[PDB]
């Protein structure tokens, strides 16, 4: 009486929200980006080879000053880095070694690292004294944290197993807006340039973009036939790209409300770890299991250039706020920072 | 918080042994590089020893080379000077200073509080324009610091640091690496210049910021302080 | 290079030092992976042993660490976590012999020993364990030998010969879950019957996972 | 009644979605292709820096 | 003779052939840098040694039947000849020692540090163990003439060959039936089978090339002595070049056999 009632209901609006979609999809990107020139093969040799682990990375991210990054391991050190001079900024013994995330904060000030342990455990760097303290030990998610990404100091977005990303607020410690709109585990995050947006897809093939202030999902993204493991944003801050197991990265845009492109190979068949965007937005990075980086080509969907030099597979990539180099991290304890040569 | 106290002299003949003892409270000793500076009634700061962290490498300065031997013990958090052949000329105030080293980092930022060790009876020359200036509080008042090396490295940071030294207080860091400003120091403290000349720039002057302002270089050792200007109220 | 840089570098000699002291003990301790029901018995083997999210029990048996994660706790889907525990030694896999016949909680229609076998099939035929043994513990012993002459197996299986004794049913369940292994050359399952006694349990695992770490050398060396 | 609180929320937050205004595509096709173009001599992987600016030398 | 030289020339391609392809393989894949692998480089290394600096040096000795060159060059080629092959003999008893540890004692092998210590440690003991034989040979404690230049003082060849070859072929043999014992044991206990089946004919394999090819020659040297006899001289000829013959059979013996390898060769060829 009611059950199927509300079931025809909800199969109408999503019949009627993709009949909107087709009405306004007179072009496609593949046809507004034949006139300009072709990017060329980027060849970006690698500068430096960050090691000192000893375990497979699972995360990194880059610093606002585009010379210090983080990275979380599986021996349960999270190592601050130096990508000009490579000699270890900091290296914190972890309460956990299953760290599946990281990331820096945009002043420098914490680094966040959760994993299958559920607590997403704020480091604060520049402390008083010598060692690297633990701010926070955020709790209250039932499943494995994907993903801390940082809006500033004090408050940060985490993605968690449990179907349901969460605002953290990292004085009192505690969730103070909780978005819940997934049927699947939460894999990626990806705070807009503005720090209002944030899209977080899971695994249930879809990406949700959420709101910080209201706290609601705005919009929602569907396409994919397998689970969404990393998400970035055009630097814009209106069109982010998704990485699947299906091989294919898509630009789902924001005001247009659907796909734009579809980056798909024949030969590659494998998983997407993660997903990145240059300064421009021209290149994107994404980071495939086939032990190596394909650098596409945003507008066109052409692979431009092939990062190979890792013999694991790369797990996390991310690019500079100045765009200067791209840092990608595999499973076999080396992150190569990779650049390009003029 | 943190805090370091050194104990150990007052009375020593010529030519006699002391050891000086730092006892660290409150910080990982272990991750610091401990220095030893001294300072000699009314007269500037002079750079003795520093050990870096893991004791993997040792540097001294020329007057005290082969005399003085600098130790630590990271389990007890105490770091050890051990002084030999005492001459006339060591008679000063010995600080406990523990420096940190990474991007970013601020090394000096904390000193000891001294001990007044007393006996009975080439490098890059800071040198300073100016010996003491009265001004008044409330108006912009420029220190100037003339290095003879430039201290600018190929990395792109000059290695020059600001220190204020209160009468009758231990000295502090407040500008490290000529642009930055530690923890604790307001904003009203900006040091500018380029390549050699380097200059300090207070916005405004209060009580708390009376006293003797040194300019130390650290692009190479010996780590050379300039005579201090000093500031009457 | 600067004295700043120079003691930068001599910062990251001391940090290589400690990390790699720390990587020459994290790889002296033996990590072996948790999977069971979470009322199958799984948490008796954990107490005995010692004396939300993953759970890390260290113990200590005979000159060797022992470090055991209890991964059963999270709900969530295995494909998006499980790649974590690849490289590992041995997977304790606790399976209750009083499951055949009570049913499962959440839908009632598949029996709980058939849920723990579409779990075994799930982490045995994996891709990332396609070279780590399994170590299989039948935990409910005690219990089973009673609930069978009650109840026989027949309710569990549409084949089985019938013969409703434990002697022989035990190590029938103990064929099914054999079976149930694909690859035999690579991985070796390790079947034990759970005791109240603490000192047998431990040392199965003290022989398997050194007898799992002679396959391995034996592979690096080159005699296999 | 766990099915139908779910479902009156499902169908609530995809009207609130479907309200949503969304332009054309060879609008936002040109807007996102403009950025591009406008920072495309600011990217250094579009562009790659000569080794001097290039922070990253061998 | 012209046709005994051709078909020597052979055997020096196939010691290269194979050693060249095995030592590129394990710096390729980071599969096969494991412990027991890097000292399976070193015997390939020394074999190479053998091929390159030993091998041509022996064969064209053989079709002039005299020593042309300087005496000087003689005494360089003696050291390098013993050298060589010693570090060659010596690597197989330190493989012993690596797989007999990975079996006796799991643990130590099982850590990757610890491992990699041991490898720096056993190809430094077997390198300079081999210069230390060969040193008194480089000064001129060989006493040949200067038209034909051999080993000719037997106090010294007897006391080296002890060291050289007796001493880790006594190891040797004792560590692989060690090693099978504990095998066989396993075996039984199991039983009460392919990977064990296997594991029989390898160390059987390895410790009877290395008695076919080795041990003729040293055996004859310690036999002339004893019994006061004359021997011909082909004797020696023979059993020399049966005993390089292993370098060209050692790729075969430890690399071929094993699984992960063999996708090596499927890329080189
Ligand atoms: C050792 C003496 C008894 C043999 C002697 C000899 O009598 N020859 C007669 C004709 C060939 C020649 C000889 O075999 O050929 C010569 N060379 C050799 O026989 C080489 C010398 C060897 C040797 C001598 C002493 C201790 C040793 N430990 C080890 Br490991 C070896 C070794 C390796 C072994 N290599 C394989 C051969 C000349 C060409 C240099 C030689 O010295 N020969």
């Amino acid at each position: 009486s009611e059950l199927d009632q509300l079931r025809q209901e909800a199969e109408q609006l999503k019949n009627q929200i993709r009949d909107a979609r087709k009405a306004c999809a007179d072009a496609t990107l593949s046809q507004i980006t034949n006139n300009i020139d072709p990017v060329g093969r980027i060849q970006m040799r690698t500068r430096r080879t960050l090691r000192g682990h000893l375990a497979k990375i699972y995360a990194m991210h880059w610093g606002t000053d585009s010379r210090l990054l983080v990275s979380a391991s599986q021996d349960g050190k999270l190592i601050i880095w130096d990508s000009y001079t490579t000699n270890k900024v900091h290296a914190i013994p972890l309460r956990s070694s299953w760290v599946m995330t990281c990331a820096y904060a945009p002043s420098g000030n914490y680094v966040a690292c959760g994993g299958l342990d559920n607590i997403c455990s704020i480091y604060n760097l520049k402390t008083r004294e010598g060692n690297v303290r633990v701010s926070r030990e955020l709790a209250g998610h039932t499943g494995y944290l994907s993903c801390c990404r940082f809006l500033d100091d004090n408050q940060i977005v985490t993605s968690s197993g449990d179907t349901t990303c969460a605002l953290w607020d990292i004085e009192t410690g505690q969730q103070t807006t909780t978005f819940t709109g997934h049927t699947g585990d939460v894999m990626s995050l990806s705070l807009a340039p503005d720090t209002r947006l944030f899209v977080s897809g899971a695994c249930d093939a879809s990406a949700k973009l959420w709101d910080v202030r209201e706290g609601m999902c705005r919009q929602t993204f569907t396409g994919h036939e397998s689970d969404i493991n990393a998400i970035c944003f055009f630097p814009n801050g209106n069109a982010f790209a998704t990485g699947s197991d299906d091989a294919t990265c898509r630009l789902f845009d924001l005001r247009a409300d659907q796909e734009l492109m579809t980056y798909s190979h024949d030969n590659i068949i494998c998983g997407i770890t993660s997903v990145s965007f240059s300064k421009s937005g021209r290149l994107l990075l994404a980071g495939y299991d086939d032990f190596n980086c394909n650098v596409w080509d945003a507008l066109k969907a052409d692979r431009a250039g092939v990062l190979a030099g890792h013999d694991n597979r790369v797990s996390c990539l991310g690019v500079t706020d100045d765009g200067m180099a791209v840092a990608t991290g595999s499973w076999d304890s080396f992150l190569k920072i990779w650049n390009g040569s003029s | 918080d943190v805090q370091l106290v050194e104990s150990g002299g007052g009375l020593v003949q010529p030519g006699g042994s002391r050891k000086l003892s730092c006892s660290a409270s409150g910080f990982a000793f272990s991750s610091f590089g401990m220095h030893w500076v001294r300072q000699a009634p009314e007269k500037g700061l002079e750079w003795v020893a520093y050990i870096s962290s893991g004791s993997g490498t040792i540097y001294y300065a020329d007057t005290v080379k082969g005399r003085f031997t600098i130790s630590r013990d990271d389990p007890k958090n105490t770091l050890f000077l051990q002084m030999t052949s005492l001459r006339s000329e060591d008679t000063a105030m010995y600080y406990c200073v523990r420096s940190i080293y990474y991007y970013g980092s601020s090394p000096f930022d904390f000193w000891g509080q001294g001990t007044t060790l007393t006996v009975s009876s080439s490098d890059i020359v800071m040198t300073q324009a100016t010996s003491s200036v009265p001004v008044t509080p409330g108006e912009s008042v420029s220190i100037s610091c003339r290095s003879s090396k430039s201290l600018l490295h190929s990395n792109g940071n000059t290695y020059l640091y600001w220190f204020l030294q209160r009468p009758g207080q231990s000295p502090q860091l407040l500008i490290y690496r000529m642009s930055n400003l530690a923890s604790g120091v307001p904003d009203r403290f900006s040091g500018s210049g380029s390549g050699t000349a380097f200059t300090l720039t207070i916005s405004r002057l209060e009580a708390e910021d009376v006293g003797v302002y040194y300019c130390m270089q650290h692009l190479e050792y010996p780590l050379t302080f300039g005579a201090g200007t000093k500031l009457e109220l | 290079l600067s004295a700043e840089d120079k003691a930068a570098v001599e910062r990251s000699k001391m940090i290589d030092r400690n990390l790699r002291e720390d990587g020459e003990k994290a790889a002296r301790e033996v990590k072996l992976l948790l999977l069971g029901a979470g009322e199958s018995g799984k948490n008796t083997i954990v107490k005995q042993m010692k004396i939300t999210g993953i759970v890390e029990t260290h113990f200590t048996f005979k000159d060797l660490h022992f470090k055991m994660f209890d991964v059963g706790a999270q709900r969530s889907e295995r494909k998006k976590w499980i790649h974590c525990f690849e490289g590992v030694t041995a997977i304790i896999f606790c399976v209750a012999l009083s499951d055949y016949d009570l049913v499962l909680a959440e839908d009632e229609e598949m029996n709980r020993m058939h849920a723990s076998m579409k779990l075994f099939d799930s982490i045995c035929n994996n891709k990332w364990f396609t070279d780590t043994s399994i170590i299989l513990f039948l935990n409910k012993k005690d219990l089973f030998e009673e609930k069978i002459k009650k109840s026989p197996l027949t309710i569990c299986y549409p084949e089985y010969a019938g013969s409703n004794t434990y002697e022989e049913a035990a190590a029938y369940i103990q064929c099914q879950f054999e079976d149930l292994n694909k690859r035999k050359d690579t991985k070796e399952i390790y079947t034990h019957f759970t005791c109240s006694t603490d000192t047998k349990n431990v040392q199965f695992v003290f022989d398997a996972v050194t007898d799992v770490i002679i396959k391995n050398n034996l592979k690096d060396c080159g005699l296999f | 009644t766990a099915s139908i609180a779910q479902a009156r929320k499902l169908v609530e937050q995809l009207k609130m979605e479907a309200n949503i205004d969304r332009i054309k595509v060879s609008k936002a096709a040109a807007d996102l292709m403009a950025y591009c173009e406008a920072h495309a001599k600011e990217d250094p992987l579009l562009t790659p820096v000569p080794a001097s600016e290039n922070p990253f030398r061998e | 003779y012209n046709y005994y030289a051709t078909l020597l020339t052979l055997l020096i391609a196939v010691i290269v052939f194979g050693n060249v392809l095995v030592c590129m393989a394990v710096s390729r894949e980071k599969a096969l840098q494991t412990t027991t692998n890097y000292l399976i480089v070193s015997l390939a290394v020394a074999d190479l040694l053998v091929a390159t600096l030993v091998m041509p040096w022996v064969v064209y000795l053989e079709v002039v039947g005299e020593w042309k060159f300087s005496r000087i060059h003689c005494d360089i080629f003696v050291t390098l000849d013993v050298m060589m092959c010693t570090a060659s003999i010596l690597n197989l008893c330190a493989i012993s020692i690596d797989r007999y540890t990975a079996v006796a004692m799991p643990m130590l092998y099982n850590t990757r540090y610890s491992s990699k210590r041991r490898v720096t440690v056993m190809i430094s003991i077997v390198w300079v163990l081999s210069f230390t034989i060969s040193c008194p040979l480089l000064f001129g404690l060989n006493n040949a003439d200067q038209n034909e230049c051999i080993i000719a003082n037997p106090a010294f060849v007897v006391y080296s060959s002890i060291v050289s070859f007796y001493v880790p072929f006594i190891v040797t043999l004792l560590v692989y039936i060690k090693i099978y014992i504990v095998l066989r044991r396993r075996r039984k206990r199991v039983n009460t089978q392919q990977k064990e089946k296997k594991a029989t004919q390898m160390l059987a394999i390895v410790l009877g090339v290395f008695i076919i090819c080795w041990l003729p020659f040293f055996i004859t040297h310690i036999l002339n002595i004893h019994c006061d006899c004359n021997i011909p001289p082909v004797l020696y000829s023979a059993f020399t070049w049966l005993g390089y013959v292993n370098s060209a059979v050692n790729p075969i013996i430890y690399t071929t056999f094993n699984i992960e390898f063999r996708k090596a060769f499927l890329k080189i060829l």
